[PDB]
RNA sequence: GAAACUGCGAAUGGCUCAUUAAAUCAGUUAUGGUUCCUUUGGUCGCUCGCUCCUCUCCUACUUGGAUAACUGUGGUAAUUC
RNA sequence: CCUAUCAACUUUCGAUGGUAGUCGCCGUGCCUACCAUGGUGACCACGGGUGACGGGGAAUCAGGGUUCGAUUCCGGAGAGGGAGCCUGAGAAACGGCUACCACAUCCAAGGAAGGCAGCAGGCGCGCAAAUUACCCACUCCCGACCCGGGGAGGUAGUGACG
RNA sequence: CGCUACUACCGAUUGGAUGGUUUAGUGAGGCCCUCGGAUCGGCCCGCCGGGGUCGGCCCACGGCCCUGGCGGAGCGCUGAG
C-alpha cells in the first residue's frame, strides 16, 4: 500500500530511508516533501510498498525504532 | 463442481492427503433425478463423452415382465410398498432400483386365460361376470379336442401367482435404474423372493 | 424524446420529435406487443393504431 | 495442464528409425492418424524426400502431393504425412515403379523395389478374427482392414493376402511352425527367419524361440513376431544389409570394400 | 467475388515451475471398469408387407417457414455496445 | 529430502469393511441408508519442515563415492487469487465466460470494459540477464486449403556464461 | 571489581504486523429442480380471391368448405417461450 512517515529530519533524505526500510520487504518508491525556500526536508514523506503485507510490517515496527535521535512516527496513509 | 475423485480424504495410515490438480469438468458428479410417481416426463441429457443419458422426472408406467411365462407387458406403477435401500424412499414414493411396486393383476391374467383358453381360478364377482366365462366356453368349435391334448395341467397355474391375482395388483421388482435410462423396467415376484419381500413388508409395519 | 414511427406497409421508418407531454405519455407502461392510439399525435396519426416493438434507453 | 492432445511432434524425440536429424530441424513430420501406430510408421515425406530425394522444400511436397501421382495401397491419396507402415506398397504411377517398406536387420527402412506383380498383393497377418454381429463373421488384420465373410477354417496368427485391386482375401497361407517370420522391433530388429517352436504360457506374454537362417538362436514376444509367409517360400525378397543379422565388424568391412570401387 | 451464414481450428501452440512428500513423477503392469471427433477399413433401398396405412399415408418431377450479410431508420458521455 | 525439543494415529461432518441404492464417461465410501468395528505405526507411521516439480540427464571422484537437475527433450501442474459454468469428441480454458476477493483502467457519474509465469518493451527488485527490429522463404502446425495465417518457428541485433 | 562492543535469554506494554488453520452465523454466483406465461404462430368459427362442393352441374364469382389476405369470438388447443 501507501504508508506515511513524519518526524522526518533535514539530514534524513529518501537514501537514508531507502536502507532503514529493507528488513521490512523491499519498498517500490520513497517520495519525501521538499521544499528548498525553507529547510530541505519538510518532515513528512511517503513511502510505498509494492505489497500489502510489507507496508504494515514497516509501520509496526519503525513506529518506536530511533533513528537519528528521533523517534519516527509511521502510520497507514 | 460435484465431486467424485480418490485424491482427497484420508489415508489407511490415518494421514491425509493434500490436492493433486483443481477440479476439472470430468469430475462432475450432477445431482439426483428424484423421479416419482406422476405423469411422464423424460428429458435427454448431454454427458461427457458425448453420448445421451435419459434423465426421469416423475415415472408411472413399467414394462413389467412375467419370468415364468416369458412375456411382458406395459403396465401402470401406482406405489412403492417396499424399497430396501432407505425406508423414506418408500414413504416419499421415490422410485430407485429394487423398489417393489404393485402393478396390475389384470393384463396378465387376460393374456393367460386367452392365450391356455382356460381360466386360472375366478379372480372376483366383477371379473368373472361379462367375460373369463366366454373363454371357457370357447370360439373353437371344432378344434376344442386340440386345445385339451395340447394344454395339460392348465386351468390352473402357481399357487403365488394365484394368491396375488386376488389381492387385484402382483408385487414386482424394479430391475432398471430409473432415474439414468428413463426406464422403470422390472421382473414380477415369485416363489420364495415374494415370501421374503412380504415378511419384510408385515415385520417394518405396525 | 423522438418516436421512430414505422409505416410497414410501404417499408419506411422515419423519426419525429415530440416534446409535448400529453401527446407522448400515451405510450408509457406499454410493452412490446400492446396496442395503442397514435390519435393523441395528430391528424395525420388519427385512426393510427400503433404496436410498441422496442426502442433505446439513455445510457444506450 | 494438458486439456486435450498434441497435434505437434518435436524432432529430437521422434523414433530413431525413421532416420531423421538430430537438432538442425526443431519439428519433424509427425504421422497421419491412421491403420498403423505412430511409433513404426513412415511418414510420406521421409520417404519422398529424404530418401528419395524430390523435394528440397516442404512448399514442393504438398505440390507434389496434389498431383496425385501416388497411390498407396492401390488407392489414391494426397495425405502429406501418411502413416505407411509394415509391407504397405507405395506405387508411382507416373514411373511405373513400386516399393514396399520393409526392415533392414540394421534398422533403418528399406527402398525396396518390387515387380507390379508383387504389388497386386500384401500379405497381413490376423490381429483378431470376430464373430461380429447378427453371427456374421469378419477377419481383421493389423493394417485395421476388416474383411467379411472369410475363409472358414482360419485361426490366430494366420497370414492372408489381401488384394489391393479388388480388396478381400485372395487365398490365405496357414500359420504351422517353421513358417518364415520378420521379429519387429526390440533388439531383433528385421531379423528373417523360421520358428522352430512357440512357447505357452496362460496369462499375458507368450514368447515364440525363433531361429534364423544364420543360426543364431532367440526368443521375443509373439507380438513381436510378424508372419509374413510360409516356411522356406519368400513372397517377397531380402531387402539391403542381409535383413538377417551381420556382426559390426563385417559391417564394416562391407563399408570400407565398396566404397571408392564403384563409379 | 468483398461480405455474411454454415463447418472446422481456437483444448493445440508458446510460457513458467509457484503449488504438491507415495501426492506429482519414473519404470513395470491394467481397463474382462470405461469414453473417444478425426483418419484408415468394413457397415448405406424396406416399413423385412401393421398376414402393404408405405397400391389409398397420392409432396417424389422434392414439403414447411425465418434470420444474417443487404437496404433504410436509429440510440448510447464512453463498449470488439 | 530432513526431523522424536514430532510416538501413537484415523470417523461424528466416513476413519476401514459388509450389504443395497443414488450418482458418474466408467471401477470405488464417489455419495447415502442400514449393519459391522475396523484400518495404520519403532521395518518411523502420524505430525512438522522444505528456493520439494519429477525423469532422461549434468559436474567432480583411482575405485568406492559426493554433489546437481526451473532451464533446448519427455510427463505432470498453473496462467492475479478463489469458486462456478458454456461450447465441444476433448477445456472447469484468462490473447472464453460469470460471480466474488485482491489489483488496475475509462467515466459526462448513469455506467462500461481488463489480466505479458505469450513475443518484444517498461516499472519495481536485485550481485544478476539482450531488439519496443525483419520475415513466413526454411522447419512444421492449422483451415474449406499447394495458394492463406503463425512473436510456433526462422533471421539479424545485443552477447569475454562458456 | 572497571572501560568498551556483540549475542542469546527474560520483559511491562492481556505491544504491533502478516499468513494458515477454527466453531457458529450470514451467503454472491451458477448448476439442478417445482412453477410462471412477458410472446408468437399454427389448426378451427366471419368477408373476399382462386379452386372445389352440399344455394348454383352457370356447382361459377359468392354462401359453405379448403387455402391465401384481414379482423373478432371462445381465445378454445397444440408447439415454442
Amino acid at each position: 500500500a501507501t504508508i506515511r512517515v513524519t518526524n522526518l529530519s533535514e539530514d534524513t533524505r529518501e537514501t537514508d530511508l531507502q536502507e532503514l526500510f529493507r528488513p521490512f520487504g523491499s519498498i517500490s518508491r520513497i517520495y519525501l516533501a521538499k521544499d528548498k525556500t525553507t529547510g530541505q526536508s519538510k518532515g513528512f514523506a511517503f513511502i510505498s510498498f509494492h505489497r500489502r503485507e510489507d507496508a504494515a510490517r514497516a509501520i509496526a515496527g519503525v513506529s518506536g525504532f530511533g533513528y537519528d535521535h528521533l523517534i519516527l512516527n509511521v502510520e497507514w496513509a | 463442481g460435484i465431486s467424485r475423485d480418490n485424491w482427497h480424504k484420508r489415508r489407511k495410515t490415518g494421514g491425509k492427503r493434500k490436492p493433486y490438480h483443481k477440479k476439472r469438468k470430468y469430475e462432475l458428479g450432477r445431482p439426483a433425478a428424484n423421479t416419482k410417481i406422476g405423469p411422464r416426463r423424460i428429458h435427454t441429457v448431454g454427458v461427457r463423452g458425448g453420448n445421451k443419458k435419459y434423465r426421469a422426472l416423475r415415472l408411472d408406467v413399467g414394462n413389467f415382465s412375467w419370468g415364468s411365462e416369458c412375456c411382458t407387458r406395459k403396465t401402470r406403477i401406482i406405489d412403492v410398498v417396499y424399497n430396501a435401500s432407505n425406508n423414506e424412499l418408500v414413504r416419499t414414493k421415490t422410485l430407485v432400483k429394487n423398489c417393489i411396486v404393485l402393478i396390475d393383476s389384470t393384463p396378465y391374467r387376460q393374456w393367460y386365460e386367452s392365450h391356455y383358453a382356460l381360466p386360472l381360478g375366478r379372480k372376483k364377482g366383477a371379473k368373472l361376470t361379462p367375460e373369463e366365462e366366454e373363454i371357457l366356453n370357447k370360439k373353437r368349435s371344432k378344434k376344442i379336442q386340440k386345445k385339451y391334448d395340447e394344454r395339460k395341467k392348465n386351468a390352473k397355474i402357481s399357487s403365488l401367482l394365484e394368491e396375488q391375482f386376488q389381492q387385484g395388483k402382483l408385487l414386482a421388482c424394479i430391475a432398471s435404474r430409473p432415474g439414468q435410462c428413463g426406464r422403470a423396467d422390472g421382473y414380477v415376484l415369485e416363489g420364495k423372493e415374494l415370501e421374503f419381500y412380504l415378511r419384510k413388508i408385515k415385520a417394518r409395519k405396525g | 424524446m423522438k418516436l421512430n414511427i414505422s409505416f410497414p406497409a410501404t417499408g419506411c421508418q422515419k423519426l419525429i420529435e415530440v416534446d409535448d407531454e400529453r401527446k407522448l405519455r400515451t405510450f408509457y407502461e406499454k410493452r412490446m406487443a400492446t396496442e395503442v392510439a397514435a390519435d393523441a399525435l395528430g391528424e395525420e396519426w388519427k385512426g393510427y393504431v400503433v404496436r410498441i416493438s422496442g426502442g433505446n434507453d439513455k445510457q444506450g | 495442464m494438458a486439456r486435450g492432445p498434441k497435434k505437434h511432434l518435436k524432432r529430437v524425440a521422434a523414433p530413431k528409425h525413421w532416420m531423421l536429424d538430430k537438432l538442425t530441424s526443431v519439428f519433424a513430420p509427425r504421422p497421419s492418424t491412421g491403420p498403423h501406430k505412430l511409433r513404426e510408421c513412415l511418414p510420406l515425406i521421409i520417404f519422398l524426400r529424404n530418401k528419395l530425394k524430390y523435394a528440397l522444400t516442404g512448399d514442393e511436397v504438398k505440390k507434389i502431393c496434389m498431383q496425385r501421382f501416388i497411390k498407396i495401397d492401390g488407392k489414391v491419396r494426397a495425405d502429406i504425412t501418411y502413416p505407411a507402415g509394415f509391407m504397405d506398397v507405395i506405387s508411382i504411377d507416373k514411373t511405373g515403379e513400386n516399393f514396399r517398406l520393409i526392415y533392414d536387420t540394421k534398422g533403418r527402412f528399406a527402398v525396396h523395389r518390387i515387380t507390379p506383380e508383387e504389388a497386386k498383393y500384401k500379405l497381413c497377418k490376423v490381429r483378431k478374427i470376430f464373430v461380429g454381429t447378427k453371427g456374421i463373421p469378419h477377419l481383421v488384420t493389423h493394417d485395421a482392414r476388416t474383411i467379411r465373410y472369410p475363409d472358414p477354417l482360419i485361426k490366430m496368427n494366420d497370414t492372408i493376402q489381401i488384394d489391393l485391386e479388388t480388396g478381400k482375401i485372395t487365398d490365405f497361407i496357414k500359420f504351422d511352425t517353421g513358417n518364415l517370420c520378420m521379429v519387429t522391433g526390440g533388439a531383433n530388429l528385421g531379423r528373417i527367419g523360421v520358428i522352430t517352436n512357440r512357447e505357452r504360457h496362460p496369462g499375458s506374454f507368450d514368447v515364440v524361440h525363433v531361429k534364423d537362417a544364420n543360426g543364431n538362436s532367440f526368443a521375443t514376444r509373439l507380438s513381436n513376431i510378424f508372419v509374413i509367409g510360409k516356411g522356406n517360400k519368400p513372397w517377397i525378397s531380402l531387402p539391403r544389409g542381409k535383413g538377417i543379422r551381420l556382426t559390426i565388424a563385417e559391417e564394416r568391412d562391407k563399408r570400407l570394400a565398396a566404397k571408392q570401387s564403384s563409379g
